[PDB]
This record gives C-alpha cells, structure tokens and sequence, in this order.
C-alpha cells in the first residue's frame, strides 16, 4: 500500500510476436512464407491497438530465427527476408526473378548472428493508419465491409537462400514488431467482449 | 582504426530496448501530417473522463438496467441501497470503467478519484439520501451512524441534481474502502408520476492520478 | 427561448451557451462554401420513443443522403470535407421520468450477435430511416456502455435540461471522403434510463436537427 | 606488518552466483526454470546484506550459460531469458502465449556470445528494500510473519527458445546478480549463528 | 579501448542501406567531368514533356 | 564506418568490471528518495563505533 | 485514392543481381568464373538503364556466397575475388601466379562474415559511360557494330583460396550492384519490345 510513464509513447510501444510459423523440411526429392503484417491477429496487441481510432506509427521489424532437431549439428543456412510494398502483383514462378529484383527492399542474415533489424517507414495515402474504418472498400457498391483499401502496408516474404540442404531440421522464424514515434488520436472504449473473427467487429456475448 | 571490445550482454536481443535501425526504404518520404482533432499524449487524459459505474451488478442482472439502482416509493427508511468496493482487480461496480479497464494494463496506482451522481427519476420526487465513505479498515456501517463518523454529506432530489464527490487519495497493488447509501426519508412521488425511480453513478480522476510498471490485461475477452 | 437562426429558417430552442466542441475544435475551413446553398437545420423524422426504446442511431451523412437542397450536393460532386451541428430536443411535461444520452460515436464498426457474418450494404448504410439499437448495452460493436463517455456527450435529463447540442468538426485521415461511401461521425441517442409514467405506455417525441456547417466541395460533374 | 575503498558502495558491490540449477535434457519423447531472485539464498551474500536494515539498489543481472557432455559437438541453442514483475499472475499453459506477451521484458542470446547483462531498475512501493520487516504479510490479522508483501522484485523465467533438440547435452545456466547504486541506512549487527532456514530468523546455537 | 556491443541486426545485407565502403582502386582519378547538354537532376523533368 | 579491431580478452566476463548496459524496464521511473535517518557512506562509520 | 524521392539519384540505385552462377563441385580426382560486369545481362536492370543515354557512376559490387548441399555439416571455406581492369590479357596457366600478382585488387572473405563490399570508381578515358552507341568497334573498317571499347570496366574473377576439399557441397555466389553518384544525361524512350538479344538493339514484334 502507499506522468512520465504514462504517455501515449510508451504505452503503445513494446516488442510483442505477431507471427508464428515453422515450415516441415525434411526431404523435397515449397519453403516460403508470406503474411499480411497485420495486428488483427495476434489477440493482446489487436485490444491494445483497439482503444484508438486513429495511429501514426513506424513498425520496426525484427526477424529471429531458431533451427530445432526432428549427434548431427546445426548448420548455418542463409536466410533472405524481403519486403514487398503494396502495389506490387504477385506472379509467382519460383525459382526465378521476382525475390532477387532491385525495387523491393531485401535483407541477408544467418543463423548465428545479432537479429536483423529493420525499420519500416510510415507508408499510407491519408495522414495516419484506420484501426476503425466506418464504409466498403473501395467503389465497388456492395464492395467489402470493414476493409478499408487505403490502408495496406504489404506483405512481408522470407525464403531461405541456400538450395535444398539434406537435414531433416525444421526452421522456425519468430517476427516481432515494436512501434515507434506513435501519435494517437480519438480514444474508444475498450471492447470486453471476444473477438470471434478477425475480419469485422461481431461479438458472441 | 579504433581498437574495441566485446562487452558482456553483446549481440543480445533485448524487448524494452530503444535504439535505432536502418530504414527498410530510404529516399521515401511519409503524408505530412494535418491536424487531427483530440490528439491524445498521455494515458491520463483517457483516465480523468467521467465513466459510467454499474451498481446493480446482482443475480439475474443483464442487459441496460444494470446501470441504474430502482427506487420506489414503498421502501421504508433507513434501507441499505447498495456498496461499492474500490477493489480494482476483484470485480466490483468499477470491474468496467475509463479508470478501472486503463489500469488492468498496470500494477501500482495512486490517486484520488471521484465519484458523481445523478437522479433520472421525475422533477417532483421529494425525500433526502446520505452519502458517506468508508476509510480502509473503517468498521463498515451496520445501519447510519456509523456512516456519519466519516465524511457524508446529506443530498436532496430538490434542491441539487447532482453529486461531487472527492475521494481522498486510495492506494492499491498486487477489503479497503467502501460507499455507502441509505434512505434518509421515504420517497415522496406525485399520484401522476411513476413510482420507481433510478440514479446513475459516475467516476473519474484528478490530476494526482498517477500509473507505472506496465504489464498484460489480465482479460483476454 | 432562444431561436438559432441559421441561413432562411430557425427552430425555438433552449437558450444555448458554452455547446460542446467535439474534442476541444471547432469545424474551421480547410488551411465555394455553403453558408447559404446547404445551411440550414434538416430536421428528420421524429421517433417515437417508448419504455421499451432500445435506441437509435443515424450515420453522417447516412440520414442525409437524400435530404432537401443537401441531398442534391450527395451525388453531384466528388468530395467534401464537412462538419456538423447536432441539436437534438426532446419535448416532455414535468410528470415523465428517464435520461436519454447522446453521443458520437467517430467511426463506428458495427457488428451482430452470434455470428460471423459481416452486414451488408442495407444493413449499414440505412439512408434517412435509421436503424435501431439491437444490444446497446454493448453497443453493437462489442465494447461496453460504461465506459462509451469518452467521446463527445451531453446529458439530457427531463429535470434539468431536455435538449441537447453537439458540434462535430471533420474528422477523417484524408482531407475529403465520398459521400456515399464512408461513415465519418455516427449521431446515437442512448437510453439508459427507460420511460415510467401512471399509465402503462406513453409516448415522448425526440427531435433531431443536424446544420453541415463550414463544408466544401470539389471535383464539378453532372 | 606496516577511505577510497572503504566506502559503502564498493564494499557491498561484488559479482555473485545467487542461482545454480541444471535441467535433465534426454529424450522428452518440461524445461524452464523460475525464481524470485531473492538474496536470502547464497549464504555469503545474505550475510553481507544482514548488516544493514534498508538498502537501495539496481540489480543487475547477467546469464552464463554452459552447456556439458553426458565425438559429437555442441551445437548452439536459442535462449530467451524473461524478467516477470510483481502483479503478473502466471496461468501457466505452456506452448503457448505468455512467455512472448510484449509485456515482460524479453533478451535473446546464443551459447557462444559475451553474456546476457541487463540492468533491472528500482521497482518499489516505499523509498528503499526492507531487508528485516518487523511485522505480518498483508493485512490478514495471523497474515505471515518476517515477509513483506510490499517488497517483491518479481520472478526470472529463463526457456530455450528451439524445439527439442535430440542431443543428450545437459544446459547449465548461472545468473551473477551485481548490485548498483547502493545506498544504505541503519547498520546492524552482524549474526555469527548459523542460518536454520531462509524464511525467518531463528537461530539454533 | 572503446568498449562496444553488438546491436540487433547486425552484419546482415540490407538492399536498400546507403552507407561507405572502403573503395577498390585508391590513388586512382577519375575522368574529369566535361559539361554534356541535358543533365538531367529529377525523373519529373522527363515527366513533364509533351 | 569507423573501422574497429577486437583487443585481446574481449568479450570475457570479468567479476570486478564495471560498465553500463542497457536497462531491463525502460520509462519506468523509481520511488523517490525520502530522507531516511542514518545514512551510513561509509564502512568505517560502522568501525568507529565502540 | 488522393520532389525528393522523384530523383534522378533514388531512381537508378538499387541493389540488384546482375550475375547468378552455380559451379559444380564433387570430385575433381576447374573452379573459377569470371564475367564482364555488364548491365545488358539482368533484364530489369537494363531497360532501367535504357532510358538515358551517357551515365555516370561508381560500381558498387557485393558478393554472397552460400553453399548447398547434394548430417556432414558445412565448413569455411576461404575465397577471393579479384577484380580484373582492362587492358590486362589473361594467358590462364592457373594453379600458378596472375590471381596473386599484386597489381590486380584482391579482397578474402570466408562464409561466414558479412558480405564482402568493395566500390569500384569511375575508369573511362571520356567523360561517362556509353549506352547507346552509334558506330563500330575500334578502326577496323567492317569492326563490329554496337560495342565501344572505348568503355570496357573490366572483369571480376573469383575463385576458392583453398585447395580441393572432400565435400559434395555446391558453392552458390551471388553479386550484387548498387551505383552510386549517378548523373544522368539525355534521357530517352522506353523500349517496350523485348530483347531478341543482348548485343544490339534489334526487335522482334
């Protein structure tokens, strides 16, 4: 029994795992993942983010990757995280060029290594992100409920570089992301009730 | 060039660390920034604005009328009305507040709050109540007096429409304090007006409202 | 007592001083306007409201899609940034009880009850008739009424006050929006407490008015 | 035969093991371990801090971690070393979130690597730590004697962040805590007896 | 000498990082720059012709 | 950058040093300091006493 | 929907691959590779480049090396890339000095490290580099159309520093090209027909 810390800037801003994979590699005689880098998903920064209607923020990302055991010894592989900015199509014939062009932002780490670190720029056509977007995207009249088209960052795209290495090791990658320079405005009540989809705010009760 | 050393802890990925790193995409340049009305920079800010307390939280209460108490004209005097623990962690009428849903996010919190109240009920409802507070470990009221040993004031429906409370400074972490209500006088309706009446409780907090230590919302949905 | 005049018409109204701005701002032009084209007050349909009134909530511009001389600008040009000026006026004698609260709620994401299904176009944009509050005790959207006063409010009590006024500026990310498109502000009038009378039902009118004062307007088609 | 150093802050600051645990780590077809971190363990340390009544600190703390042989070779695990504070209730379903809420702070570091050194701040309700608390936990009238609730740093919780790994290496792990800033107050005597348990004082003689 | 500590992300390849390296061929001059009509310092003057 | 040469004995964890590292729970700010009776900087305070 | 980045500077630097090979290695009881750094090869690269006429810049090369595999685990090798100016004829009698001759810049990096990153200058004899060239080669009277040798950079030759090790393991090097001080000098049309070939400018259609 018995204000510095309580802004906005430290509130909002901590280092939490927003997607969890691991790919099953054990003989291919593909390996890749791609995800949204959306907070919907992971379930205590949705309801942090949540209280806000509005956010203006820089996401920093960090890739960590650890290599379990299905004595061998763990190799180095060489991993490559790219990030692909909205707007660009996706036609994918693997194996050859779409990862490796110039335009998309790329990034080469091993295994053993302080964790890559990169900061993502606030990219967006209005002044700040829409946690609540009250409308249909875009004019399609009857266009989709709840998704707002002005807001994409893109999709962030990992493959490992090396070829097929004969292990039967399975790479597990961890992403986290811990916002930056956060300017908050119109403040919400906290929703109490469970998130029973990701994609719209209908509850159970 | 520079000789330097490893220090111990090098290489570490820390989750609270603040430094800076290179940007994914350089020579891009971010929307300018317009003004957004209620810019918001402190968590305080969200915390000081009035909330709605549920009182009526009972067996068989859902739904809208756990907001407001009924009051009818039947009751006799000197009737127990309701208590209202200061427990923010422990379910009480503050479980879902501005005040009480911010601090589950933290652990210490220290400050005066502030308590208001408001009689919905008909213009001619006659009769006084009694609002009194409960020091930690303050001997809980069994009827009146016991009440009156403490800081109370006497509210009429006539004269004030509203209530000020100021509550001096609680203090909680990981049974205190109390309010109790009774009935001063019997509820005086006109013949045209209903019989039930309800109030509506309201909190907040001062400026001396402080927060630290952040930490996971203990309710997941 | 005091009539507000604004542009050709007016509507008696409670003497009004020290109204609500909407987080502290007030709806200034962006750093032709219709001060007298689209002005003036367009009062909607009047609600009855019973003991038994879960709520009611209208979308701006949702009740004024199709409104009088406003509902013309909706479809004609291709943005607007604009604010608004909500005054709504419950008239009632000294024998009913109850409390109405209006609130705006800004960007509003409904929801619906035990169910995945996100609603449709009907279902969200209602036009001039208005919808009707399903759950307001969660609000619709899954959060909780008690803790609903964080946005702008005003308390209307049949003892003290029976009117209320709301001034909401433009709130939004991008400087103009489309009209029939996106839902800016949402007008709720929440009963928290329900009618009582000696008779076993009443009925008690609500009016509500909404100026879209300070507005602009570009891209000229049609 | 025939004051620098005589101070206070250098005297009670020196580099001590205060935790030594090894987990089995065979065949699993769990392993973590948590402590309260407190200084009334290591007995030449508790002894050291017996002398005086309040003091006021930072600890610091840093994890060696070793790993031993139960020729194969010692491949290099992912450890995550998590710091809990007093207040966090911990409904432990393992495998799943609470470790990697962004709450708790979190450190990432390999086998082979200088350290892991954080520096853990001052976290109290009154001005400084209460070593001898003449008094009951709480308010429960009979509530626990000689421990005080207002004075509780929290718990380390340390995993390997890999999956198992099918190795019959054995992971030993010591935490060196270094205590800065010191300051002290009230002097007492120092107590020749032997220590009978760490939850009070009696003596045996 | 100066103590240091390796920060998160150290050592990868970024593509887009624009930092020094130390160069090939020093005590080598380049060409000096002869005036050539048409410099062209910005992608919105190609833009902007007819 | 500034190129940098490791020294001999970097990287090892000495006992005695003393150095700054990076703080576990940042914005967080401590209890202040209130002015508690016998304030002891010095062990031979304790030495002097009969 | 609703000048710094539009730069000339921005706009051509980016880091892509302008060279993908993959020697094979098994047993051997050679291995080296050499190319002439041309923009003509990558495909996305060389209509970036095709829409200016003379261009100045310094190379800036990055090679990334990753080895595959055909549990053994993966060892260090050591390798040198040297990079070859022209003008220096190659009577190849390898196992044997030209690689190690002193004139020629040489860098050694070993799998493991960050990659290695040299920056080539500016050599011409005039003032920048030629895209488009309208002419023949030399005076030869019927030289071949299409190349200037006036502009020739050179060629980077890499090969492994250590001799024949008992692996199945295949190298894979990967080398990277980011200009930097780019001036630009009369900007041309875009080319949307595809390239027949790399020599000249001929179109299908």
């Amino acid at each position: 029994t018995v204000v510095s810390e309580t802004l906005v800037e430290n509130f909002l801003s901590r280092a939490a795992l927003v997607s969890k994979r691991s790919f099953e590699y054990k003989d291919h005689t593909k390996n890749f993942f791609k995800w949204t880098i959306n907070t919907r998903s992971f379930v205590q920064l949705r309801r942090k983010l949540e209280l806000f209607t509005y956010l203006r923020f820089d996401a920093e990302i960090t890739i960590l990757t650890t290599v379990a055991v299905n004595y061998v010894g763990l190799p180095d592989l060489t991993l490559q995280a790219m990030f692909v900015p909205t707007g660009a199509l996706t036609p994918e014939k693997q194996d050859s060029f779409h990862w490796q062009s110039g335009s998309n932002a790329s990034v080469f780490f091993k295994i053993s290594d302080p964790p890559a670190r990169i900061t993502i720029p606030f990219m967006c056509i209005n002044s700040a992100y829409s946690v609540f977007y009250d409308g249909f995207a875009g004019f399609e009249k009857n266009g989709l409920y709840g998704i707002n088209p002005a807001d994409t960052i893109g999709n962030l795209c990992v493959r490992i570089v090396n070829e097929h290495q004969p292990v039967g090791f399975t790479v597990t990658v961890r992403v986290y992301m811990k916002p930056k320079h956060i300017k908050a405005w119109a403040p919400r009540p906290p929703r109490t009730l469970p998130y029973m989809s990701i994609a719209n705010a209908n509850y159970k009760g | 060039g520079v000789p330097t050393y490893l220090l111990p802890g090098s290489g570490q990925f820390l989750t609270t660390d603040d430094h800076s790193s290179a940007p994914a995409l350089p020579c891009f340049n971010p929307t300018p920034e317009m003004h957004i009305p209620g810019q918001v920079r402190n968590m305080l800010e969200v915390v000081q604005v009035e909330s709605m307390m549920e009182i009526n939280n009972t067996e068989s209460a859902v739904g809208m009328e756990r907001l407001k108490v009924d009051i009818s004209a039947l009751t006799d005097v000197d009737q127990l009305l309701f208590n209202i623990p200061l427990d923010i962690q422990l379910d009480g009428p503050l479980r879902n507040t501005l005040v009480g849903n911010i601090s589950r996010y933290y652990t210490h919190w220290s400050g005066s709050l502030e308590m208001t109240f408001m009689f919905c009920g008909s213009f001619m409802a006659a009769g006084k109540l009694i609002l009194c507070y409960t020091p930690p470990g303050g001997s809980c009221p069994t009827t009146r007096e016991t009440a009156m040993l403490g800081t109370h004031i006497v509210w009429d429906f006539g004269l004030q429409s509203s209530v000020t409370l100021i509550i001096p400074w609680i203090s909680g972490s990981h049974n205190v304090g109390y309010v109790t209500c009774f009935m001063q006088t019997n509820l005086i309706v006109p013949s045209e007006s209903s019989d039930t009446c309800s109030l509506i409780g309201f909190i907040a907090a001062k400026d001396d409202f402080s927060l630290r230590l952040m930490r996971d919302s203990p309710d997941i949905g | 007592v005091l009539q507000l005049k604004l542009g050709n018409s007016a509507i008696v109204t409670q003497e009004a001083a020290n109204y609500c701005c909407a987080y502290g701002e007030w709806p200034n032009y962006l750093p032709t306007q219709p001060e007298t084209a689209t002005d003036r007050f367009y009062t909607l349909k009047s609600v009855k409201w019973e003991t038994g009134s879960t709520g009611w909530w209208w979308k701006l511009p949702d009740a004024l899609n199709n409104i009088g001389m406003f509902g013309q600008n909706v479809q004609h040009h291709y943005l607007y940034r604009s604010g608004f000026l909500i005054h709504v006026q419950c008239n009632a004698t000294k024998f009913h009880q109850g409390a109405l609260l209006v609130v705006a709620i800004p960007e509003h994401q409904r929801g619906a009850h035990n169910t995945n299904t996100s609603p449709g176009f009907d279902d969200i944009m209602k036009g001039e008739e208005g919808g009707t509050f399903n759950h307001p005790y969660v609000l619709d959207d899954g959060t909780s009424l008690a803790c609903a006063t964080i946005f702008p409010h005003q308390w209307i009590n049949l003892r003290t006050n029976n009117s209320a006024t709301i001034v909401l500026p433009w709130m939004n990310a991008a400087p103009m929006d489309f009209p029939l498109r996106h839902n800016q502000w949402t007008l709720a009038i929440i009963p928290v407490v329900p009618l009582g009378t000696r008779t076993t039902s009443s009925m008690v009118p609500i009016t509500v008015s909404i100026a879209p004062m300070c507005c602009e307007f570009n891209g000229l088609r049609h």
